């Protein structure tokens, strides 16, 4: 009843809009903010083509995705306290030290 | 005229060409977080686009 | 058929009833009366914590509803997750990361 | 059934949008737990039970809990981010909207050409999941499990205070 | 499918790689013991790699929908462990200047290396990405390790960004690829099209995004901007993982994806990652000619001769000894990254604080240090292509295989790229060469480690058909 390629349309327009999020930001905060929401489309990609197949495997493919969007969020979260600590800022434009 | 070796300068023309690419190519190592999330976005509208004109 | 619609109509109007309760509750409330230190990194590591053993917790929650069927070879592999699982946390609590006191 | 999805989908797209566009960190994240309520709402509308359940449990109760707590820790009292406005000038964001718009077009372009029959929208219960989770699927939970401890692990070497 | 008990004889590599996790974490909560804990780290990396024996005695089969064992995954199953291994071997005398915890380091190592035999023996679109995923979240940890040092923590930041967005663009691509297919498996994927219907666009753009995150993982142009700023920034044990385990074990299932894929003989995906491979040549030649540091240099080099490898990943369809140069050449550039970023990590250990500078300082080496000069020079040279080394075995591979499939802008690309870094490499030599103004056995194995690679880069220089012989024995399912 749902067009498989409207799903797809969706979580391209979800992953879109996060990649533009993640681009557009000087913050740390904004950048993994949307990390966050590009993972969660490409999830949301994978649970729709596998709710069309009738397989199981989207599902999958979702909690392993999830997976790692907890932990890359973890990681990232703790990366964004250190710069907080040792720098007192979140600007990412400061932090490009190394060049050449 | 010749004294300078100008075959040996017209052989050495493609040494030229390459420390000036290099040095322009090297202008894409800023250092910046977002240029390297955007080169990878143009990289991927890149890849896109010739799978799709292709 | 219709009982599992009608059990989707009360479940809607139990969510609009209940949430328009909750709003109209707020707005009787402002509508009627008159008028006249340092954060420690304690709390991100419990958060984080959290995470990580929530989503160890959705893969047991997975596990659960159907262990009959994956048999004794499904006990085996959620075995060794659980114990990767209680590894990590008997880790966590012996380096401190756990232990709030001084 | 595609009503739910219709409109889930219509207040995803427009809580992600204002997302990306917002300078308060805490409404940022508001809107963004509203854009996973309704990405949850449309896994339901699909048959995905299981996966819009994780939606609401893990990525809206466990991620997004960890986003606002460190939020909260950094203090943003205007601390060097609601003063600059800076993304809203058209020279800093006009560039990446034309690309992110140009790769959008490309990608729906590819979608638009592609055989579809529709989804049934049949549920695939959390019994199915956990079946092939621990079938055929079983090694990829204990490297889940180990990628779990690789993130613990890392998070916790960076996220200390010392 | 199920598990039968030679099915687990068939996993052993993984068994033991994650039974090593599990005891090296119980004996850091247990006490934390530095030498322990890497005897131990090093005990199971050693364990795992006599154990490819046991696996290639039960022979090649299926473990799950997921992985497929094989001699090419024993083979870069075992490229993955000797690069682990040398990585622990490195990072001891690093991290005893390391005044904070230490054996986060080997556990993460360990993860790694996990990481990577599950990309090597990765048969399925799943395994794919949770290998990626495991090969890249313990190096989110030790890029920053020493995340009190600034360029440190700065590389860390780039490298977990940068990674997550291609991380997130891999999986749109693989879901994509998974909506066109229906199947998740590599032998599947575009299975469904015949009669010159392979070129899909659903298809071609899920793999265009899936090659996004690939070619970020290989630093491939365009996505290779990252690879100077995190080699360089990270400390240099985890710049010898970084370089060795994870572009081998990325680039072993990009050769399995392009093998088993029916779209994988597509011709637009030819031309894209012809077109990725010639850029990647030139450029990463061309941005190390005015390389004063040695990390950035050595990243850049990454970057050409990864570029190398994926000439020879293009003529997988056509020719048939494009395995066989694949994996000499990947024997020879890790032998010659081990070697290389080895000399960097042994002149830049003890680790002396987070406050000051991390540089290696390589002119005159060879007044001071000349066995390790010794062995950097045999690393610049086999580096550059230049025969008596096993580096040129690689290239010679890498060319008739290019000559063979009439790839001709690939060979002058192979050619011209070959004389830059000429340049480059032998500008390090003499570097090393010209005039300028430890005492422990971990620091003698460190040594020796780089010793060995020297001489074996050498000898099968000088005479690569061991090599060749123990390549060609391991074949793929065809
Ligand atoms: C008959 C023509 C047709 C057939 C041609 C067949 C090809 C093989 C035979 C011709 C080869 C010609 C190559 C010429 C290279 C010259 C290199 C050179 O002179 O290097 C020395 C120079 C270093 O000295 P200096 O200038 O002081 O340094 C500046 C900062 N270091 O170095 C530098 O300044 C930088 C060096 C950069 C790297 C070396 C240059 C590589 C250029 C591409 C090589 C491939 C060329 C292919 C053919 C092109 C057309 C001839
Ligand atoms: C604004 C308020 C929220 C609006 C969006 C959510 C409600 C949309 C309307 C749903 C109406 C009910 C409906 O469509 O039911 C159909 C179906 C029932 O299930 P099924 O078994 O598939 O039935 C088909 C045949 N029996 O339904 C389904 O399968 C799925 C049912 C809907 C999905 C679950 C609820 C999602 C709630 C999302 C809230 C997001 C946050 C909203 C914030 C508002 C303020 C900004
Ligand atoms: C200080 C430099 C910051 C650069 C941020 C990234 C800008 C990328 C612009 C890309 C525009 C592409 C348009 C098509
Ligand atoms: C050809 C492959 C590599 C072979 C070995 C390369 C050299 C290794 C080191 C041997 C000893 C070198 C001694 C150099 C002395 C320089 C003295 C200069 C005086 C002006
Ligand atoms: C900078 C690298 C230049 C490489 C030139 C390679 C030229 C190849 C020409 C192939 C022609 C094929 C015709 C059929």
């Amino acid at each position: 009843m749902i067009p498989l390629q409207h799903g797809l349309i969706l979580a391209a327009i979800l992953f879109v809009l996060g990649l533009t999020g993640l681009v557009i930001r000087r913050n740390l905060l904004f950048m993994l903010i949307g990390l966050e929401i590009m993972i969660n489309a490409s999830a949301l990609a994978f649970v729709v083509a596998g709710s069309y197949w009738g397989q199981t495997d989207g599902q999958v493919m979702y909690i392993l995705a999830i997976s790692l969007a907890a932990a890359e969020a973890s990681i990232g979260l703790a990366l964004l306290l250190q710069l907080h600590r040792r720098r007192q800022n979140l600007n990412i434009d400061s932090v490009s030290e190394m060049r050449g | 005229l010749l004294k300078r070796d100008p075959l040996n300068s017209m052989m050495n023309i493609p040494a030229v060409l390459s420390r000036f690419a290099g040095k322009g190519l090297l202008l894409s190592e800023n250092g910046y977080l977002r240029w390297y999330v955007a080169s990878m976005s143009i990289g991927a509208v890149v890849v896109l686009a010739l799978l799709m004109v292709l | 058929s219709t009982e599992v619609i009608a059990h989707h109509w009360a479940f809607a109007i139990f969510l609009i009833v209940a949430i328009g309760l909750c709003c109209l509750m707020l707005v009787g409330g402002w509508f009627l009366g008159g008028r006249a230190l340092r954060l420690s990194a304690k709390f991100y590591l419990v958060a984080m914590f959290f995470v990580i053993f929530d989503v160890e917790a959705l893969y047991l929650f997975a596990w659960s509803t159907s262990i009959r069927e994956s048999g004794w070879v499904g006990f085996v592999e959620a075995a060794i997750f659980i114990f990767v699982l209680l590894a990590g946390l008997v880790y966590l609590v012996r380096i401190g990361a756990l232990d709030w006191t001084p | 059934m595609e009503f739910a999805f219709y409109i889930c989908g219509l207040i995803a797209i427009l809580a992600t949008l204002r997302v990306i566009t917002h300078t308060n960190p805490v409404h940022a994240l508001l809107y963004l737990i509203i854009s996973l309520l309704a990405i949850s709402g449309v896994f339901f509308s699909l048959g995905a039970y299981f996966a819009g359940a994780l939606e609401i449990i893990v990525y809206a109760g466990a991620i997004m809990v960890l986003f606002v707590f460190v939020v909260m820790m950094l203090n943003l009292g205007g601390s060097e981010i609601e003063q600059e406005r800076q993304w809203l000038k058209p020279q800093v964001w006009i560039g990446p909207a034309i690309l992110s718009a140009i790769m959008l077009v490309v990608i729906v372009y590819a979608i638009l050409g592609v055989n579809d029959q529709g989804i049934d929208g049949t549920p695939i219960s959390a019994k199915a999941v956990g079946i092939t989770l621990f079938g055929p699927y079983v090694l990829a939970v204990e490297l889940a499990s180990m990628l779990l401890l690789a993130g613990l692990v890392v998070a916790f070497h960076v996220g200390r205070e010392e | 499918m199920t598990i039968t008990p030679q099915n687990l004889i068939a996993l052993l590599p993984l068994l033991i790689v994650g039974l090593t996790v599990v005891v090296v974490m119980l004996s850091i909560a247990w006490r934390r013991n530095h030498f322990l804990n890497a005897t131990l780290s090093v005990i199971g990396l050693n364990a795992a790699l006599v154990s490819l024996w046991f696996v290639g005695q039960a022979g090649a089969m299926d473990v799950t929908p997921l992985m497929r064992v094989d001699g090419f995954a024993m083979l870069y199953t075992g490229l993955v462990l000797l690069a682990s291994l040398a990585t622990c071997t490195f990072a001891y005398p690093w991290l005893e200047g390391y005044n904070d915890n230490k054996d986060e380091f080997y556990l993460l190592v360990l993860i790694a290396a996990l990481g990577g035999i599950l990309l090597a023996n990765a048969n399925h679109l799943a395994s794919l990405f949770l290998g990626i995923e495991l090969i890249s979240l313990p190096l989110f940890g030790l890029v920053g390790y020493a995340f009190r040092q600034k360029r440190s923590l700065e590389a860390s930041i780039k490298y977990t960004i940068l990674s997550a967005a291609a991380s997130s663009f891999l999986l749109f691509g693989m879901a994509l690829v998974y909506a066109q297919s229906g199947d998740l498996s590599f032998v599947a994927l575009g299975k469904n099209l015949g009669d010159g219907m392979l070129n899909e666009p659903l298809l071609l753009a899920g793999f265009g995004l899936m090659i996004v995150g690939l070619g970020f993982k290989l630093s491939l142009v365009p996505f290779h901007l990252w690879t100077p700023d995190v080699y360089q920034g990270a400390p240099a044990p985890v710049s010898t993982f970084l370089a060795t385990a994870s572009k081998i074990a990325i680039f072993g299932v990009v050769m399995r994806l392009f093998l088993y894929a029916p779209v994988g003989d597509s011709e637009a995906i030819r031309v894209v990652l012809a077109i990725i491979a010639f850029a990647s040549i030139i450029f990463g030649n061309l941005m190390a000619l005015s390389q004063t540091n040695i990390k950035r240099l050595l990243g850049y080099s990454s970057i050409s001769h990864l570029g190398y490898l994926l000439v020879a990943l293009i003529a997988l369809q056509t020719g048939e000894m494009s395995m066989e140069a694949v994996g000499v050449y990947l024997a020879g550039y890790l032998f010659s990254s081990l070697g290389a970023f080895g000399v960097v990590s042994l002149m830049s250990s003890p680790y002396r604080g987070p406050d000051a500078d991390s540089l290696f300082s390589y002119r005159g080496l060879f007044w001071h240090r000349p066995i390790l000069a010794a062995v950097m020079t045999v690393m610049m040279l086999s580096l550059a292509g230049i025969p008596m080394t096993l580096g040129f075995i690689g290239k010679f591979y890498v060319l008739a295989v290019g000559v063979q499939a009439h790839l001709w802008w690939l060979v002058g690309a192979v050619v011209v790229g070959s004389a830059i870094g000429l340049y480059y490499y032998l500008r390090v030599a003499v570097s090393l060469y010209l005039h300028a103004p430890p005492s422990n056995w971990q620091y003698s194995a460190g040594g020796i480690v780089v010793l060995i690679s020297a001489l074996l880069v050498l000898v099968l220089g000088v005479w690569p058909q061991p090599l060749i012989s123990i390549v060609r024995l391991a074949m793929p399912l065809m």
